[PDB]
């Protein structure tokens, strides 16, 4: 009756937070560690490329299926243009955030200590040049993903349950 | 009515419940069941003439449960059969 | 945090399946028979998924009852083990 | 809402929100520059009065213009 | 009995008695002299 | 000496004490109100004496009518005499409500006097009643007043015979209480007098019991 | 263990303390210096646990005060019965239920009040009532004013008995603390006796009195010719003429031939076609079954006789690997603090009252109640408001318990401590839910408004445009409608006519009930309800959880339960107390209940209530405009508030003029509350200083120094006058409209 699952964060009772099956779990931890955002040793440009590709690809559907021109003969083009415009606005947001947050001299802000106390090189994403590269990659990848989704949906037929 | 099936079912249910009460086959006033259903011994300040510890409270409780089970069985059998 | 927080038994699955299939299969044309039949009676399944069943179908009620019973049995079985050995009674 | 409900409620709610943001995966990558706080007491009074006056003016202007232009008489 | 008299002199009880008497007087006046808009005298 | 546990407060000094108290109503730990240990024996004795009177008087007229001492116009069952006019009614020299008022007056005198003697033991023999206050000073136990009126023959002169008489009184009183309850229930179920019920159980005992009378 | 324990003559009966106004408090007893003393006296009167520290006196005071409230309720019931016996047209209504308007209040001729005595019918003039007492009395079998007068006299006698019992148990024989802590015995006695025996007694009354009288009334026998209730007991031949199974006596009951009684103990759904109410034979079998179930349930807990369950062991047994010590420590809390019990009971009673409102409109239990639209609307709205108030009070008194009676020593690693240790996550996730619901529902309404204004109705979230169907509710309706064939085969009809399957019941040319369709608008309005309810829960739960401390104020529990602030520091700490959280939860509860009652009123008037003529053609009051006009805020404003308020604003000069007067007065009081809500204390204190100078200049300054109302008092006055104004406005609007068109 003494077995318990919930534990204080990394064994420290006095740091705000708990360590639960949702937070720490081999499947959840592996999935979160293998996402491009937490691949701290990979160049920020390629991580941004993957993230932009995924987001631009997912954005196409909502703008095409629902919209002012959803019942017209140019629904796909209008939705794709709207998704590309949203990608452009988010790229502008990323650029201004990076300008406001990081300067050219600050080493890095990401934690350099693992949970097991190991010392590792801090992520280069939390830097001016790193954020700039990530933003450029995100812009290019988002445009590529929007274009790919448009091509698959309308340039080629590719029947889909809802389309 | 005395030999009827309903009378037999009722008398059998009541008799079996009383039998399981007097002998340690069911919980009673002087024999408490734990979380594991173990029937540990319990001391109550009730005096009875039955040498096994079966009291009037146990008689009433077992008779009530027997009447309940018998009525349920009789009605179920009448509805199905 | 223990890696095997959900202390792995993996035999509770079979016990739960058996202890849910035994009661459900008992009644006449009742229980897992309906779920199995509707699993078979997909429809024009010659290629892919025939359009989902309408609101006015018994499939929904039967599937809900079957999976609810299965989940209840599985949870009570998991608590039965791992709770008998930790104490609790 | 600004006129009736005061500051401490909102300050505690924002504290819980800050805790939530600092503990969310894929969101810790983004950090605020200014620590979020609830509005000041005087600022809350001013904002409530501003929303109140704008609503007052717009409502009566709409009613006047519509009720006089629908008939023009 | 002195305590009862002291309790009956409290503000809510005296206010209730006074306003009840006043309301009764006004109601009876309006029963016997109704619909009085201007003072005849 | 019988029934249930010896409750450690029913030592046995009371007449009719057999340690029967499953609900512990007479436990002197918290004993305010009407659950005082000095009130319950008195109340038992009083409902008991009234029950003895009631049982005797509810069974007497029908038996006397069967023998023939009294006119058959007065041999009616107990519930057909005026207690329940919807069931049956008899015409006396006064309507039943005037009779009730007179009865309440007389019983009010008697009962308020008895109560004042219970609460103030020495009283009821001090102030001037109409000459009878001399004999109305209850001696000692409120339930056993005695004197030249309440005990005007002189029974129980010695202590032991008095104990036997007290025990006999308690048992006949409890028996009559149960008998009156039986009268009520049998009147509800059968619609006839208790003596007729006795004759019915005697004539055909197996076919004239409570199990047969489930249909009214 | 379980026994009667009392103390003789604890408190002497005297009028001495009646002349000491603040005797119960050690600080108020010294007398007043400022006008704050009066408010403090009337505010701390019934807060017993703040006066003393021993649980015995608190328990005794609570017992006696509950006796007093029972006496007040008995006086109220006796008043209703008497005023119905002497100042009503109940007999004329009995003759013609479908044309005579019920009325039980008559006004005196004094200042023109005559106009309020309306022509309700039956040669009677009086105020039409909507309490539904006529229907209840008819269902009880009452056919004369003599029975009502007897009931009124009995109610007065019971009120006197309750008053005497309260005096006895406080001033003469007060129970000890060990008597109040017998929770097992209390549950056994209450659950068995009060519920099971009461239900069995009511079932007996129904079977032996109400079934024959209502059967004769439904047949068509004139009320004056029906035999009196005792004639069915003294002469079973009549009752066997009506229900032939009574000729067998009680033999089928004891021989278990219960199927013989199937002619007056039925299991049939739907409504009586003649009266539009539930069959009384079903009500008999169900109060009987409830009696049996409660009597069986009441023999569960352990007492002086050994057998039974012990609640402490049950609570200590259920614990697992996610919750540490589990339910350990709750028994001492619930047997030590009155406030925790009050919180639980208030929550359950409010939820139960809301359930009562729903089940009572959906399955009308009284004859001629479904076709009396005013009574239905009034009862639903009333009990819904009562439930909302009770559920807010639950949170209030739970926060009181947390501030006062919580003890960290007893609660180390049980459920309470672990709830208090992950509260930030709870509040954060609930905040996200509130925001998500508010956006994706009210934004849908605003989107519909904007599309309608722009001339693009094909882009709206309507039935004709983009659809949002409630598929789950539709499936549940269809499933419940097909129960009498598959899953409840012994039923004749479905539980209610509101399910999709069924037919129409019409009584006197009016629709009683009808299948209720669910579409896009119903989807929208239930998700609005979900939004408002989760928001109210957020406010109250944040108040309860952060009642003792937070990051802002680490020692909030030292300041108490009801304090204004902790100064202008830390940016400003106004309304950090649990009392102010209840103060805001009251506003949000008002919002939620107002939306709920508006939804009910519009949907019923638009889709259920109406007049039916020959050939079975149904015309509804508002002609089915709910589906199209309720998807927009402008639609609500135009087709509900503007359209349906025509009756209340045109009621001057008729018998409904009082409703218009109170409509205006309630708008006024609601406006008046804003001056307490929007302002602060210092302004009024300085203005009072100037006025006090003015009175001082003429030697007429008071001895008790005038003071501005405290901060908490200002908030309380504002919220009280606000709630009164809003609720009275809705009351007048509903009553005028539904009396006019119903
Ligand atoms: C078959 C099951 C059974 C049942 C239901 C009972 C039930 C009872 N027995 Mg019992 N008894 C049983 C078997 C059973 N006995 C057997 C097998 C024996 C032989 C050893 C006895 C020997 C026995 C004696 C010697 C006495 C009882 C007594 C009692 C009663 C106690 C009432 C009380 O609280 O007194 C208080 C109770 C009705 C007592 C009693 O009062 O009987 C009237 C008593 O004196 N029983
Ligand atoms: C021989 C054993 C036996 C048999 C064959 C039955 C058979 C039946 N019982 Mg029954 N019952 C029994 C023993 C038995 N009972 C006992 C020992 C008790 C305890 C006293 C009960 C208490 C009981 C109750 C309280 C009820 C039944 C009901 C029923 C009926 C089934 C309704 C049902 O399950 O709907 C399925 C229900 C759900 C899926 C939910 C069925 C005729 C029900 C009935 O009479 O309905 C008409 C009912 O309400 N039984
Ligand atoms: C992996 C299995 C699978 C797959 C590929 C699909 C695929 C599909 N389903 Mg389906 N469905 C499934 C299992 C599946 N379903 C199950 C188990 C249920 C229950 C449903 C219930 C369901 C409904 C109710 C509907 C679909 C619809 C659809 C289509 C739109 C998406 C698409 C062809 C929709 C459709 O096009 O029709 C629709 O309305 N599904
Ligand atoms: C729905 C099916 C079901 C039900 C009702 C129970 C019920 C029970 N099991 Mg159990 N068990 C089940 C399936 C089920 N089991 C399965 C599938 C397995 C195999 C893994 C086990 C293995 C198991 C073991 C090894 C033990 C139990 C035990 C128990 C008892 C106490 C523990 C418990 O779970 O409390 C159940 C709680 C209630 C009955 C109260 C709920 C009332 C609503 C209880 C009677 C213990 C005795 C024990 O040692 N069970
Ligand atoms: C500033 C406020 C104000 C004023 C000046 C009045 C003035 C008046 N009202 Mg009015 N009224 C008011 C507010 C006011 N009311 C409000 C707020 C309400 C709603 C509650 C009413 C409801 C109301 C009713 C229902 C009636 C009046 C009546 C009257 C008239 C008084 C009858 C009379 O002479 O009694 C005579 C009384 C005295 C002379 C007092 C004598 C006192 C001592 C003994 C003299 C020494 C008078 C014109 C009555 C009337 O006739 O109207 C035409 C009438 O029936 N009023
Ligand atoms: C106590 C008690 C009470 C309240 C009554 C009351 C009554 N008895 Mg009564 N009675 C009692 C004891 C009591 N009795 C006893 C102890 C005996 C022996 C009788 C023998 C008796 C006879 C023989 C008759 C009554 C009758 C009556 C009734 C009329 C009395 C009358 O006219 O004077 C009245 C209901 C008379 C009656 O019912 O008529 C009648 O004939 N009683
Ligand atoms: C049966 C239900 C019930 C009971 C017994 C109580 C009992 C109590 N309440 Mg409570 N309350 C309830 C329902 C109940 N409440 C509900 C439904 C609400 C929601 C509105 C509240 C909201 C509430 C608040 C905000 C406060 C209380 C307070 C109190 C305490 C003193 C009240 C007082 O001084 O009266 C005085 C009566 C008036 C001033 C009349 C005004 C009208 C007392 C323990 C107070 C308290 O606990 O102080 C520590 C307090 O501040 N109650
Ligand atoms: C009808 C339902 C019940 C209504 C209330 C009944 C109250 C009965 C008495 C209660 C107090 C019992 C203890 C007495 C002792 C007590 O209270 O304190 C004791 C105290 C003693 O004062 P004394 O000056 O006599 O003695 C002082 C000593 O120091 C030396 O003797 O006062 C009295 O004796 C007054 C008793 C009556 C006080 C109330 C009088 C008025 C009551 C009725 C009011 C309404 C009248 C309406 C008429 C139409
Ligand atoms: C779903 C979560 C679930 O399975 O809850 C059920 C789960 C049950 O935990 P245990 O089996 O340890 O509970 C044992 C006893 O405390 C039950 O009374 O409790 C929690 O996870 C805590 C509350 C989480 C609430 C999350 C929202
Ligand atoms: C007073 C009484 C009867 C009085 C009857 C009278 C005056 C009758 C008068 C008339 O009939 C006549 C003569 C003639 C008629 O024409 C008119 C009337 C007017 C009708 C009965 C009392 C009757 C009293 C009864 C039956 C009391 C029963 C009590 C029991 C069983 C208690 C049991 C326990 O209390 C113990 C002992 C110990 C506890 O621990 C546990 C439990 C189990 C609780
Ligand atoms: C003395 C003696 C003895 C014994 C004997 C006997 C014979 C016994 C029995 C006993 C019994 C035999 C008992 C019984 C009881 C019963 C009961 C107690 C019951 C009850 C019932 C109920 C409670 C029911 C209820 C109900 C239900 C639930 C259903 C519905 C209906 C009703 C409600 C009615 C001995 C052996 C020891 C020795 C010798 C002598």
């Amino acid at each position: 009756e003494k077995y318990q699952v919930i534990e204080p964060l990394n064994g420290d009772p006095f740091i705000g937070g708990f360590e639960t099956p949702v937070t720490s779990s081999p499947l959840i931890a592996w999935y979160l560690s293998n996402l491009p955002a937490y691949r701290t040793a990979v160049a920020p440009l390629l991580r941004g490329v993957e993230i932009g590709l995924a987001h631009g690809y997912l954005l196409v559907g909502p703008f095409v299926l629902t919209g002012p021109l959803r019942n017209s003969a140019v629904r796909g083009e209008a939705g794709s243009l709207a998704a590309a415009g949203l990608v452009t606005i988010l790229t502008m947001c990323l650029t201004i955030y990076g300008i406001a947050s990081f300067k050219e001299g600050e080493p890095s802000k990401a934690p350099s200590l693992t949970l097991t106390g190991r010392q590792k090189d801090a992520d280069k994403l939390q830097t001016a040049e790193g954020w700039a590269s990530f933003t450029g990659g995100w812009f290019f990848g988002g445009l590529s993903g929007v274009a790919w989704a448009y091509i698959l949906l309308y340039v080629l037929n590719l029947p889909y349950p809802v389309k | 009515y005395i030999g009827s099936s309903t009378n037999l079912i009722m008398v059998a249910s009541t008799t079996l419940m009383l039998f399981a009460g007097r002998f340690g086959l069911a919980p009673s006033a002087n024999r408490k069941s734990t979380a594991g259903l173990k029937l540990v011994d319990r001391d109550s300040g009730l005096q009875t003439g039955d040498p096994a510890g079966f009291t009037a409270t146990d008689t009433l409780a077992c008779g009530a449960l027997g009447h309940v089970i018998g009525v349920g069985i009789v009605l179920g059998l009448k509805a199905t059969a | 945090f223990n890696r095997d927080w959900l202390r792995k038994d993996l035999s509770v699955i079979g016990f739960g399946l058996i202890g849910w299939l035994a009661p459900s299969s008992l009644p006449v044309i009742n229980g897992n028979s309906l779920t199995g039949l509707f699993l078979g009676s997909i429809g024009p399944e010659l290629a892919h998924f025939p359009t989902g069943p309408a609101l006015t179908s018994p499939f929904w009620l039967w599937m809900v009852t079957w999976h609810v019973g299965l989940f209840i049995v599985l949870t009570l079985g998991q608590i039965g083990f791992k709770g008998r050995q930790d104490g609790y009674w | 809402m600004f006129l009736i409900s005061w500051r401490g409620y909102w300050q505690e709610l924002i504290e819980t929100l800050a805790w939530a943001h600092e503990r969310t995966p894929l969101a810790n990558l983004v950090r605020w520059k200014d620590k979020p706080v609830a509005l000041s007491i005087v600022q809350a009074r001013l904002v409530g009065l501003a929303h109140f006056s704008v609503g007052y003016i717009f409502t009566y202007a709409a009613f006047l213009i519509a009720s006089t232009s629908g008939k023009f008489g | 009995m002195q305590d009862v008299k002291t309790y009956l002199s409290t503000a809510p009880v005296l206010a209730t008695l006074w306003f009840g008497f006043l309301a009764g007087l006004l109601i009876e006046i309006n029963r016997f002299f109704p619909d009085a808009l201007v003072l005849p005298l | 000496f019988a029934s249930k546990q010896s409750l450690s407060y029913l030592d046995g000094t009371l007449p009719g004490d057999y340690g029967f108290d499953p609900l512990g109503l007479m436990d002197p730990e918290g004993a305010g109100g009407f659950i005082d240990p000095q009130w319950l024996p008195y109340a038992e004795i009083i409902n008991g004496r009234f029950a003895m009177l009631g049982a005797a008087g509810a069974i007497a007229p029908e038996v006397l009518g069967r023998i023939g001492l009294i006119p058959q116009e007065t041999a009616i069952p107990w519930f057909q005499s005026g207690v329940i006019p919807p069931v049956g009614n008899y015409s006396y020299w006064a309507d039943p409500y005037t009779l009730f008022v007179l009865e309440m007056a007389l019983m009010g005198f008697a009962e308020h006097r008895r109560a004042q003697d219970y609460y103030k033991p020495g009283s009821m023999g001090k102030q001037y009643f109409l000459g009878l206050e001399k004999f109305l000073g209850g001696s000692g136990n409120p339930a056993y007043p005695g004197g030249p009126i309440f005990n005007f023959l002189g029974f129980g002169k010695n202590e032991k015979e008095l104990q036997e008489l007290k025990v006999k009184e308690v048992k006949n009183g409890r028996l009559a209480m149960m008998a009156v309850l039986g009268y009520f229930t049998q009147a509800i179920f059968t619609g006839v007098g208790p003596f007729q019920n006795l004759l019915d159980h005697l004539a055909d005992p197996v076919h004239n019991n409570v199990l047969t009378n489930l249909k009214i | 263990e379980v026994k009667i324990m009392v103390e003789k003559d604890p408190v002497k009966t005297s009028f001495e303390k009646w002349a000491k106004p603040g005797h119960f408090s050690r600080t108020l007893a010294k007398g007043p210096n400022t006008t704050t003393w009066i408010w403090n006296l009337h505010a701390d009167a019934h807060d017993f646990d703040s006066h003393t520290n021993d649980l015995e006196e608190i328990s005794r005071k609570v017992f006696s005060a509950h006796f007093g409230q029972l006496a007040v309720i008995f006086i109220w019931l006796s008043g209703m019965y008497f005023h119905g016996a002497r100042f009503s047209n109940y007999e004329a209504w009995l003759s013609d239920p479908t044309h005579i308007k019920p009325s039980a209040q008559v006004v005196w001729p004094i200042v023109g009040q005559k106009i309020l005595n309306g022509d309700v019918g039956g040669g009677f003039q009086g105020i039409q009532i909507t309490s539904g007492f006529f229907q209840l009395w008819r269902a009880s079998g009452i056919t004369s004013e003599l029975q009502l007068y007897t009931t009124a006299i009995g109610g007065l006698i019971f009120a006197a008995l309750m008053l005497f019992a309260g005096w006895f148990h406080y001033h003469k024989a007060a129970p000890k603390l060990a008597w109040f802590q017998n929770v097992e015995s209390m549950l056994n006695h209450h659950l068995a006796g009060l519920l099971g025996l009461g239900s069995l007694a009511w079932a007996g009354h129904q079977v032996h009195v109400s079934l024959p009288i209502n059967r004769l009334l439904d047949a068509g026998v004139d009320p004056k010719e029906i035999p009196l209730p005792h004639e069915f007991i003294l002469n079973r031949d009549l009752l066997a003429q009506l229900y032939p199974s009574f000729s067998k006596g009680l033999t089928p009951f004891f021989t278990l031939n219960w199927s013989e009684y199937s002619d007056f103990l039925t299991f049939r759904g739907g409504l009586n076609p003649v009266t539009g109410g539930l069959w009384l034979t079903d009500t008999a079998h169900h109060h009987l079954a409830i009696a049996v179930l409660f009597l069986v349930a009441g023999h569960m807990y352990r007492t002086n006789f050994g057998i039974g369950h012990s609640m402490k062991e049950i609570l200590e047994a259920h614990k697992g690997p996610f919750t540490g010590e589990g339910h350990k420590g709750l028994y001492e809390i619930l047997t030590t603090s009155w406030h925790a019990q009050l919180a639980i009971n208030l929550a359950m009673l409010g939820s139960l009252t809301i359930i009562v409102a729903h089940h009572m409109y959906a399955m009308p239990p009284y004859p001629y109640l479904a076709t009396d639209y005013a009574t239905q609307l009034s009862l639903f709205t009333h009990h819904m408001w009562i439930g909302g108030f009770l559920v807010v009070g639950a949170a209030a008194h739970a926060a009181i318990f947390m501030v006062r009676d919580y003890d960290p020593t007893t609660q180390y690693n049980n459920l309470l401590d672990r709830v208090l240790r992950h509260r930030d996550a709870i509040i954060s996730h609930l905040n996200w839910v509130c925001i998500f619901l508010g956006f994706h529902s009210f934004g849908l309404y605003i989107h519909n408004d904007t599309m309608s204004a722009l001339g693009r109705p094909q882009d709206m979230f309507s039935d004709t445009a983009i659809q949002l169907q409630p598929v789950f509710a539709q499936w549940i309706q269809n499933t419940h409608a097909l129960a009498p064939s598959l899953t409840a085969p012994n039923a004749t009809a479905s539980t209610s006519l509101t399910w999709g399957g069924g037919d129409l019941v019409a009584v006197g040319g009016k629709v009683a009930l009808l299948p209720i369709p669910l579409g896009t608008a119903d989807f929208l309005v239930h998700h609005i309800h979900a939004f408002t309810i989760h928001v109210t829960v957020l406010i109250l739960l944040k108040g309860v959880l952060f009642a003792r401390s937070s990051r802002l104020i680490p020692d909030k529990a030292n300041l108490g339960f009801r304090f204004p602030c902790d100064g202008p520091g830390r940016g400003g700490t106004c309304q950090v107390s649990a009392w102010d959280h209840v103060f805001l939860g009251l506003f949000w509860m008002y919002n939620a209940i107002s939306v709920v009652i508006f939804h009910f009123s519009w949907k019923m008037q638009s889709d259920v209530w109406g007049s039916i003529s020959d050939q079975g053609v149904v015309t509804h009051i508002t002609g089915g405009n709910f589906a199209q006009s309720s998807i927009t805020i402008n639609g609500w404003l135009r087709d509900f508030l503007w359209a349906q308020a025509s009756q209340v604003i045109q009621s001057y000069g008729s018998s409904l003029s009082a409703y218009g007067l109170l409509f205006l007065g309630a708008h006024f009081v609601w406006a008046f509350s804003l001056m307490f809500l929007f302002s602060g204390r210092g302004y009024w204190q300085e203005l009072i200083e100037s006025i006090v100078w003015a009175h001082n200049k003429l030697k007429v300054a008071p001895a008790i120094q005038p003071r501005a109302l405290s901060i908490v008092q200002g908030r309380a006055v504002g919220v009280a006058h606000y709630l009164l104004g809003g609720i009275a406005t809705t009351w007048a609007f509903f009553l005028a409209r539904i009396i006019s068109v119903g």
